[PDB]
């Protein structure tokens, strides 16, 4: 009993963290810097922590409409360069992790580990990027995941939207915290005000 | 020589198989030690809170939520507060119990609540903390909540006093949208000497004890 | 009885599966035995490699970036060189250690620098080499590198000196895109005999330490 | 390296394969003891229920329907019943062991009839029960009845027959859509002191024995 409330039960269920949509006729490709504060009601849940690690699974539900397309999906580490345009050198780089997938075929699935080189993920951030009045505060400072970029391999008039599902695996949590008691305004702020 | 079968191929958002690593070589940043790991939210679960007893429009914006008035200059036959029992509703809800258990569809289990009393070290009064079961309804007076479950509270003496509700219904666990209620009456007049002030302030928390669970995992709009 | 999981099917481009062998039946050609085999880049990194210290527009395009002037003829307040320690970036950058680290997005380890003395067996001189820690900022003077750590190298008895700076930061890592720096001073003017050059020239080198790593392999065009 | 085969990814309805769990960390709601848990619907067959003998259009909406009128005023010579013993047809088939068998293509094994005689105590009377084999044809008359397989039954001596007939055809089962008769038959007149009712009832009743098995289910029209 009370499994249901461990902390893989309650962090590492599969969810839909981001929405990527695009367009063909540059252009035919997108991107999405990875990260859990998009969405509210994933967001309040890995904020109960101050500081969590994970490895994740992520699983991509593609839909589109006007042979069978052919889709790039390409993970890029954090630090490493983010493509640019739909042909770019960062596409063919083997350093990336790239999944070639075609339609009906089963939904693309791979684990990209604890990428980070800190020993955990910092859910909040007491602390700057540096000196200045510009410098960012928060956990946007912390916690680069890396980049998924998408592009279409096929051709040629289409519209793309992957959805794309994120389980955490082999979760560890830190330092419990309040839960959010108000609406959140803004990605990695703890801003609350309308 | 293999036959797939009718579940082959989906994604099932709830499945666990294994899945490639986009990066082996990689070794990823050792894990350190780092104080205060929660394996269970459990463990969250069994710590006092504050619980907002003093729900009022001039208070729900404020740190007065929090607290109970105690006074010489009152009716001393009506209730100094009450709490219904259940975690789902105000003002259980918004308790670290309650906040947790709005992520389970059923709770079980005790709950332990905590009252404890700030007014000065002159300042001397009894309270009635009563206990009423599920479906007997909550007590119309003093009298009626000492017939019942109760504790007479000395502040004087104590500063500190706690009631631990067991579980109490048919099934093993309950919705997490009675548990019956914990009601406060006056025994005696506020008495204090000279110099000192007529009035003080009680301050109610709320904890679960290590037999509680929960079950059955939901997302909802309780927070937007 | 099978089902084929939502992996079944891609192209994983850092995949690591088995595949046919094109050809059963050929034998490939017997592996010989031949010199200096490679099994790790940390081999590559241990050797010592001049570094580009004299980076001036009259020099980057000749032998004359690696070596530093010494001379009787000078301000002997001044700085002879200063080398930031981060590999990610000038001078260390087109050395082989900054060069294989460009491969990668994060490293540790100790850095050994080496410093070659290239003047006649007649001229003598010292001078002071400094090491200032990460966030100190740059000396100002000899007097204030002599009171960091440093060597008073006497290039008239030891043609070569060696400081190896060890891995100081908060993560067990750093990106390759600060360490602090190397200064050198001199603590005397230069010494020579009649019939002997006034001037010299010093070589500075760089190579990894056996406590050396590098983490998260990416291509970039840092080379076009 | 697998081939797939002629039944890959089919959807058979009657298939048994594993399928993944939609809930996993949902622990289900713990199995407490319930009396009367049933394992085989043999044990539901096992269990003696009314037979609707007397269908005659005054008595098939009413209780009536399941009593067989005794009474001095009648012709003696005239069967008091028949019951085809086949729990496939009219009046077995809405019996509780006609209603099971309804659910499965063919069935074998013994059935249990009972006879229960609810005249006074004082009341007394003599009825003969027949059992005659499938093909030889229902009795004409107590004569031919009595020269069969019979019990000459005193229901004043004993409130309560039984008959088992054991299983009887050419195959281990037979079709749920003959078994014999059984023929009841006065061998005296309706014996009562003054102040009696000159009628009774008597009530008939089918079960299994423990022989008794289905086999081959299926689903009909037979309930709307």
């Amino acid at each position: 009993t009370r499994d249901e409330t461990s902390i893989e039960s309650f962090l590492g269920r599969s969810g839909c963290i981001a929405m990527i949509e695009f367009n063909t006729s540059g252009k035919g490709f997108k991107t999405w810097k990875v990260s859990l504060q998009e969405m509210a009601q994933i967001r309040r849940k890995y904020e109960l922590f101050t500081y969590t690690r994970f490895d994740s699974e992520i699983t991509i539900v593609t839909a589109a409409a006007a042979g069978h397309i052919v889709l790039q999906f390409m993970y890029v580490p954090p630090g490493a360069p983010v493509p640019e345009k739909r042909d770019d050198y960062t596409w063919q780089s083997g350093t990336n992790a790239s999944v070639f997938w075609q339609e009906g075929q089963p939904y693309p699935r791979f684990t990209i580990p604890f990428m980070s080189i800190a020993s955990a993920y910092y859910m909040f951030y007491d602390g700057y990027d540096g000196d200045s009045a510009a410098s960012k505060y928060g956990s946007v400072v912390t916690n680069d995941m890396g980049t998924i970029c998408v592009r279409i391999v096929t051709s040629n008039d289409s519209n793309i939207v992957c959805r794309i599902y994120h389980k955490a695996k082999h979760i560890k949590a830190w330092c419990p915290r309040p839960p959010r008691a108000v609406a959140y305004q803004h990605t990695h702020s703890t801003n609350y005000i309308p | 020589p293999v036959m797939l079968t009718p579940g082959s191929g989906q994604f099932l958002t709830t499945d666990d198989t294994q899945s490639p690593s986009a990066f082996p070589y990689f070794h990823p940043t050792k894990e350190i030690f780092i104080p205060g790991q929660v394996r269970n939210l459990i463990e969250m679960c069994q710590v006092d809170t504050l619980i907002p007893v003093n729900n009022t429009q001039e208070n729900v914006r404020s740190v007065n939520m929090y607290t109970v008035d105690l006074r010489t200059q009152v009716d001393l036959a009506k209730e100094v507060f009450s709490i219904p029992v259940d975690i789902a509703s105000q003002p259980l809800a918004t308790t670290l119990i309650g906040e947790l258990a709005s992520y389970y569809t059923h709770w079980t289990g005790s709950l332990r609540f905590s009252f404890m009393f700030c007014g000065s070290a002159s300042s001397t009064l009894k309270l009635l903390i009563a206990y009423t079961p599920p479906g007997v309804g909550k007590p119309k007076s003093r009298r009626e909540a000492m017939l019942g479950t109760h504790l007479v509270w000395d502040v004087g003496l104590q500063s500190t006093a706690s009631l631990v509700v067991p579980w109490v219904s048919a099934s093993h666990f309950r919705f997490t949208t009675s548990a019956g209620y914990i009601t406060c009456w006056y025994q005696t007049n506020f008495v204090v000497p000279d110099s000192t002030p007529d009035n003080a302030k009680m301050v109610c928390m709320v904890s679960a004890c290590k037999d509680f669970c929960l079950r059955l995992a939901r997302d909802t709009n309780l927070h937007t």
